RNA sequence: CUCGAUGUUGGAUCAGGACAUCCCGAUGGUGCAGCCGCUAUUAAAGGUUCGUUUGUUCAACGAUUAAAGUCCUACGUGAUCUGAGUUCAGACCGGAGUAAUCCAGGUCGGUUUCUAUCUACUUUCAAAUUCCUCCCUGUACGAAAGGACAAGAGAAAUAAGGCCUACUUCACAAAGCGCCUUCCCCCGUAAAUGAUAUCAUCUCAACUUAGUAUUAUACCCACACCCACCCAAGAACAGGGUUUGU
RNA sequence: CUCUUACUUUUAACCAGUGAAAUUGACCUGCCCGUGAAGAGGCGGGCAUAACACAGCAAGACGAGAAGACCCUAUGGAGCUUU
RNA sequence: CUGAACUCCUCACACCCAAUUGGACCAAUCUAUCACCCUAUAGAAGAACUAAUGUUAGUAUAAGUAACAUGAAAACAUUCUC
RNA sequence: GUAAAUUUAACUGUUAGUCCAAAGAGGAACAGCUCUUUGGACACUAGGAAAAAACCUUGUAGAGAGAGUAAAAAAUUUAACA
RNA sequence: GCUACCUAAGAACAGCUAAAAGAGCACACCCGUCUAUGUAGCAAAAUAGUGGGAAGAUUUAUAGGUAGAGGCGACAAACCUA
């Protein structure tokens, strides 16, 4: 009846040989996925308007600044991908909603501190298991079958996206953190009334409003940026370089979708459909896509003329 | 503030019998394999905690005699022997400590 | 009041007057005083009453004991097991008489809240009420909104 | 809000944070095993480690020397930090100390550790034994275990 | 309790769960008017002409 | 109703609501050329400044603003705060009184308690508002003076939600003075076609258009390793990591 | 102050020991509107509604405390002044 | 058609107003005389408490809450920090 | 048509009043306002007007798993013209 | 035995400036201006800081005196065992 963990019972010889042997196999499950293409891929159509592609999952690397060619500058947040492969498909149908999920997952983790029913599940799929997973909801022509790789070529520069992960939690805190309330003056006469919310509602009603702000837990939730540019995209270690900040804390797993923006509509013609896949591009990719804004570092000085 | 009134003995049953108030069976609890005895998991065994107390507390003193006051520590390792000992090759050198009792099995000399 | 009380349905003992009536009083047994100032109207009924009371129930037994008692009582058994122990402390002879035949009339049974003043095995002779009771039949017994022979 | 403090709050202040950990460093020192509530056990363990790093300096270099000085208090133990202790552990970059958690102190349950230098005279602390090569959750293991060397060098 | 008992359905679509377990279907309280096109010419011709336009109108 | 107590101005804090609308939106009329106004219908989503004097609510004044709205909320809110005023005991001045003493007369000073039992509440919406500049354009309009709207472009402010690359307070991180993102509609009327009433008539006539969204979409979404340790998670609990368990 | 922020100590929260006070008709102790001794958790019409801890908050319980000190009443007192 | 404590129906009947007033009974206690598993007839009186911010005692509630305490290691010798 | 009335003897309590209808006065042909008069109701029961002291119905007391009734539900939708 | 004032006989007041001081700066000491905390508190008037005085009408130990129709009071209707 007492709890147990994996290496509990092993002995000293043991432990680095299960090591070894778990590790061994988990690379060698995610070197097998890595032509999707030569594996009876889903049909491909071509991209067509109203149809909404699957998003990716990504770590929270941290922020650098980048200069465009009118001098400006731009900081950017650094996403990579790790071990982003899409996990299930559900039909329409079967969906409850109005269109399609598809479930990826992302930074895979050790199969020890995870439940059986989860451990089974990615047994049958043949991949370890990721600490993350998120739906997306896509048309049906935008279907991509599980265990499919993706890569942060997924995006392309000059593409708006949206950034979805939970903030950085500043546990219990008063109103003028949480609410940014002007509190009490500092002097004065003021007795034990500094950063207190003051009066909560009025004297007629004889209670508190639902919804009322109050001190309380702060951050730690879900919140998404909209409208972040894409400048700059590095295919060799998998990072995607997004305008400005993204919710959340370093080394954070994020949300990565394309924009909903009404602004930003239809503008996946140039984008790969459904996906980007390696082994099947006829040329291989450059390392780094930039903007056709953006001062490459191996670019010049900037001259004004 | 005062309470308006009297809380009964149904409502208090609620809140001091409620599950989050009372005491969480423990699963961690296991057998010593030395001596018997009960001990957790993530901690050391008691009964074998005191028992080498027990004899470092000896030891501790026998050390302050052969120092015989404070600011007495020496500039050489320290080797404890016992009844029927006699120094080795790799304990010349080194300051000895005797104790009069015979060896204890679980004190491996080195 | 009724929710602090025990209740029970009306019924008879062993379908009393059925097939024909038995007495349910069974046994008396009066405890009087020769000297008690409280046991005058037990000593009354005594000497006048339960000779005769005794004629018109043969079927009961009654004991008379005369022993000191501050509190004269009368103490009935039924056919079914019930005791009820009843005062006769300071009542005159009539009292006494009335409280007696009142114990040789009654049932034996517990005397708590009647649910329902009636009781019947057999409520209903023509079949009790079902949903179906009436509700008419269709060809093939086909439910609404039901196809034949798909 | 506590995010990537690495320093507990100790005592009447920093000051005599220090001053708790140097007096638990100086006894623990003196008697190479000593017993504290477990946090403060923690939080000394690292001054400990890198103690020990100073003392391979050498008592040539005047640095290793004022720092020697500073954590501890008994000046009889400075010698012994460079001519004992250092020496002890010249073939070791790392893990000079063993923390394990000992049962709660009787008087105020507080959370009890023992800390003590690797390589000591005194009687060896009970430390925890992992289950035997022979059990039967071992031996299955090995027998897997040899089953893939052999697969390999086919 | 009562409402859990209550199944609306927007269309003629019912699942067939609900179906098999139906028992009498009650009659609509409101009887709904037929349109003008829907009655026969029995009835239209049934129904006599009140008045007697104008030759000469336009209508 | 309350004197075996329902605590008064004004301010701070947080604001809930009404629309009889100050600003922004949509319209009718004009003694509406245009630019500015006046008046009326509709609209409560959003916003509605900083200061000198005064205890002030006001008011006057300075500088602004698209605007510095009117009211209700126990004259909202003192178990959140302030105590300048007001309103005890001291004192002064003028006046009334033989005096004690008094004066919606002035003036100086003058203790603001409460450890929350109950109700209510403690992440609602994740669609944004507004100004200015350039341009249209010295165009429409007008004798001249003067001088737009619509479309388009750009840059800001505020609000909401985040973040730490730099700057800055700082330094394993938390912060702003810093940076990033921010998306639908508003019904008043103006017009057709055409009956009662064979013209006409925008219609609580049948009908057509400006004219409308099942507010779109987004977010969330699997679960005993779990004794223990760590944590960007946290009051406790919970949650993440341990393939980083000498 | 514009306009607040960071850290330390105390408090705090958790664990162990010891263990108060005002308060308390009974309570199985919701919201809106209306009503009513004229300001309802308990009444009327609706709405909401498995159970039970912990930490916060101070809108209400006309919250607790002091048989209102203001005001008036009493053929109830008292200090002071006086033709 | 529903609809009262109105009225009728079966049975019974002193058995729904404050202050106040009249009347019928009666718990317990003591005494006279009875009674003798707890009573009777009378005479007596410290003769009956869901309420006085009542008095005294017991124990709750708020509450296991507020609050209170021991510098560190050690051989308990001693040393160290302030 | 009814069964009360006066007198005699012995006392207590009430003597701080509310709404409705009606005739008036004061105020403002204001007040849940104030003051008189006539009557009702309330300070007693029950039903009704939603909740409801004062409006309506109805009073003399108990039991019933009978019955007839009393008061008792809000109606209304409008601008052509020679 | 607190406090108001008085009587007898005692004690304390560093340093600096000026050297004359009900003089200045400033400890001990006396007092209690302002603010915060505390408000069943450590305290039935305190703590922390900041302040007034500090050779004088100073502060203070001991014993004694004045007692309620009163005492005493550099008048605050002060003080006379919270
Ligand atoms: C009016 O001022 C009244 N509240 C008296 C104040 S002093 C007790
Ligand atoms: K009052
Ligand atoms: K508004
Ligand atoms: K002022
Ligand atoms: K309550
Ligand atoms: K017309
Ligand atoms: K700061
Ligand atoms: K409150
Ligand atoms: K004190
Ligand atoms: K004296
Ligand atoms: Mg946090
Ligand atoms: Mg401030
Ligand atoms: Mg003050
Ligand atoms: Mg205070
Ligand atoms: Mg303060
Ligand atoms: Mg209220
Ligand atoms: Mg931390
Ligand atoms: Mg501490
Ligand atoms: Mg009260
Ligand atoms: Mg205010
Ligand atoms: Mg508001
Ligand atoms: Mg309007
Ligand atoms: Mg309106
Ligand atoms: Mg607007
Ligand atoms: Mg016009
Ligand atoms: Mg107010
Ligand atoms: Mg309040
Ligand atoms: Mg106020
Ligand atoms: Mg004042
Ligand atoms: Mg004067
Ligand atoms: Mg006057
Ligand atoms: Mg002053
Ligand atoms: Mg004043
Ligand atoms: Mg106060
Ligand atoms: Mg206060
Ligand atoms: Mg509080
Ligand atoms: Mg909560
Ligand atoms: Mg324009
Ligand atoms: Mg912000
Ligand atoms: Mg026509
Ligand atoms: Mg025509
Ligand atoms: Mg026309
Ligand atoms: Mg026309
Ligand atoms: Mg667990
Ligand atoms: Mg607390
Ligand atoms: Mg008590
Ligand atoms: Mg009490
Ligand atoms: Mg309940
Ligand atoms: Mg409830
Ligand atoms: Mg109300
Ligand atoms: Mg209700
Ligand atoms: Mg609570
Ligand atoms: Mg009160
Ligand atoms: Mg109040
Ligand atoms: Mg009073
Ligand atoms: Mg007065
Ligand atoms: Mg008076
Ligand atoms: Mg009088
Ligand atoms: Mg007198
Ligand atoms: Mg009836
Ligand atoms: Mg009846
Ligand atoms: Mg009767
Ligand atoms: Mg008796
Ligand atoms: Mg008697
Ligand atoms: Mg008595
Ligand atoms: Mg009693
Ligand atoms: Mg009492
Ligand atoms: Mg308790
Ligand atoms: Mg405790
Ligand atoms: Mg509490
Ligand atoms: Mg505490
Ligand atoms: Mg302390
Ligand atoms: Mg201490
Ligand atoms: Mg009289
Ligand atoms: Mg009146
Ligand atoms: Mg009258
Ligand atoms: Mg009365
Ligand atoms: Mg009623
Ligand atoms: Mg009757
Ligand atoms: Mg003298
Ligand atoms: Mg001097
Ligand atoms: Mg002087
Ligand atoms: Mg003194
Ligand atoms: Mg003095
Ligand atoms: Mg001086
Ligand atoms: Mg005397
Ligand atoms: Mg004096
Ligand atoms: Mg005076
Ligand atoms: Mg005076
Ligand atoms: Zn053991």
């Amino acid at each position: 009846k007492s709890g147990t963990w994996w290496d509990e019972h092993l002995s000293e010889e043991n432990v680095p040989f299960i090591k070894q042997l778990v590790s061994d196999e988990d690379k060698a499950q995610l070197a097998s996925k890595l032509c999707p293409l030569k594996d009876e891929p889903w049909p491909i159509h071509p991209w067509e308007p109203g149809s909404f592609r699957v998003g990716l999952i990504a770590l929270k690397l941290g922020m650098m600044p980048l200069w465009t060619k009118d001098g400006q500058k731009h900081v950017v947040t650094l996403l990579q991908v790790q071990d982003c492969h899409v996990l299930k498909y559900t039909s329409k149908e079967n969906c409850n909603g109005k269109m399609a999920t598809l479930s990826v997952g992302g930074k895979t983790v050790s199969r020890f501190r995870k439940a059986t029913s989860i451990l089974e599940f990615y047994r049958e799929l043949g991949l370890p298991p990721k600490q993350t997973v998120k739906i997306f909801n896509i048309t049906d022509n935008a279907a991509i079958k599980p265990g499919t790789p993706l890569y942060a070529a997924h995006f392309r520069p000059g593409q708006y996206v949206d950034v979805t992960a939970k903030t950085i939690g500043k546990g219990f805190q008063g109103v003028m953190k949480r609410w940014g309330f002007k509190g009490q003056p500092a002097t004065h006469g003021q007795t034990k009334t500094h950063r207190r919310p003051g009066a909560v509602a009025t004297g007629d009603i004889g209670r508190v409003w639902p919804g009322t702000k109050m001190p309380g837990k702060m951050g730690n939730i879900y919140r998404t940026e909209y409208g972040l540019k894409v400048w700059r995209i590095n295919t060799k270690h998998n990072i995607i370089y997004v305008n400005g900040s993204v919710p959340g804390h370093k080394n954070c797993l994020v949300k990565v979708k394309d924009s909903k923006l009404p602004a930003y509509k239809d503008l996946g013609k140039n984008l790969p459909f459904p996906t980007y896949f390696p082994d099947g591009d006829e040329e291989e990719l450059p390392e780094d896509l930039y903007d056709e804004n953006v001062c490459q570092p191996g670019a010049p000085s900037i001259t004004f003329a | 503030a005062a309470p308006k009134n009297r809380r009964t003995i149904e409502v208090n049953r609620c809140r001091r019998r409620n599950p989050q108030k009372l005491i969480k069976v423990k699963n961690n609890i296991d057998v010593c394999p030395e001596c018997g005895h009960l001990k957790q998991k993530h901690v050391l065994c008691a009964y074998c905690y005191e028992k080498v107390c027990k004899e470092t507390a000896e030891i501790r003193r026998q050390i302050g005699k052969q120092e015989g006051g404070p600011f007495k520590a020496p500039t050489i390792e320290t080797v404890v022997l016992y009844t029927g000992e006699t120094p080795s090759e790799q304990d010349q050198g080194k300051r000895i400590i005797e104790r009069d009792r015979k060896r204890p099995s679980w004190f491996t000399q080195n | 009041t009724a929710r602090g009380t025990p209740s029970r349905f009306l019924a008879s003992v062993l379908h009393n007057g059925l097939g024909r009536y038995v007495q349910q009083l069974q046994r008396l047994s009066f405890s009087v005083s020769r000297d008690g100032a409280s046991s005058r109207g037990a000593r009354e009924f005594v000497e006048r009453e339960v000779i005769d009371f005794a004629r018109r129930n043969p079927g009961v037994v009654i004991y008379v004991n005369s022993r000191p008692c501050c509190v004269p009582r009368v103490v009935a058994e039924y056919l079914n097991g019930a005791v009820r122990e009843e005062s006769i402390h300071c009542k005159s002879v009539e009292e006494i008489s009335t409280l007696v035949q009142k114990l040789a009339d009654q049932s034996g049974l517990d005397v708590i809240r009647i649910r329902k003043p009636f009781h019947t095995d057999n409520p209903s002779i023509q079949g009790q009420w079902h949903p179906f009771t009436n509700k008419p039949t269709t060809f093939r017994g086909l439910r609404p909104r039901e196809v034949q022979d798909p | 809000i506590s995010h990537g403090r690495v320093f507990r709050r100790m005592g009447l202040g920093p000051e005599s944070r220090i001053h708790l950990l140097r007096n638990l460093l100086t006894g623990l020192v003196r008697h190479e095993r000593i017993e504290a509530p477990w946090a403060r056990v923690d939080e000394m363990r690292g001054y400990a480690e890198k103690l020990i790093d100073y003392g391979k300096l050498g008592d040539t270099n005047e640095r290793a020397m004022r720092m020697a000085d500073f954590w501890l208090t008994e000046k009889d133990l400075i010698p012994k930090l460079f001519q004992v202790l250092a020496p002890r552990y010249k073939d070791q970059t790392g893990g000079y100390t063993r923390m394990l958690q000992i049962p709660n102190r009787s008087l105020d349950r507080a959370k009890m550790a023992v800390i003590e230098y690797k390589g000591n005279c005194l009687p060896p602390l009970p430390l925890p034994r992992r289950d035997s090569h022979l059990t039967l959750l071992n031996q299955l293991l090995q027998g897997l275990r040899q089953d893939l060397r052999q697969s390999q060098e086919a | 309790t009562m409402m859990e008992r209550l199944h609306l359905f927007p269309d003629e679509y019912i699942p067939e769960d609900i179906l098999k377990n139906l028992v009498e279907e009650l009659p609509q309280p409101r009887k709904i008017p037929k349109r003008l096109d829907e009655y026969t010419q029995e009835e239209i011709d049934a129904f006599p002409r009140l008045w007697t336009p104008p030759e000469d109108y336009r209508l």
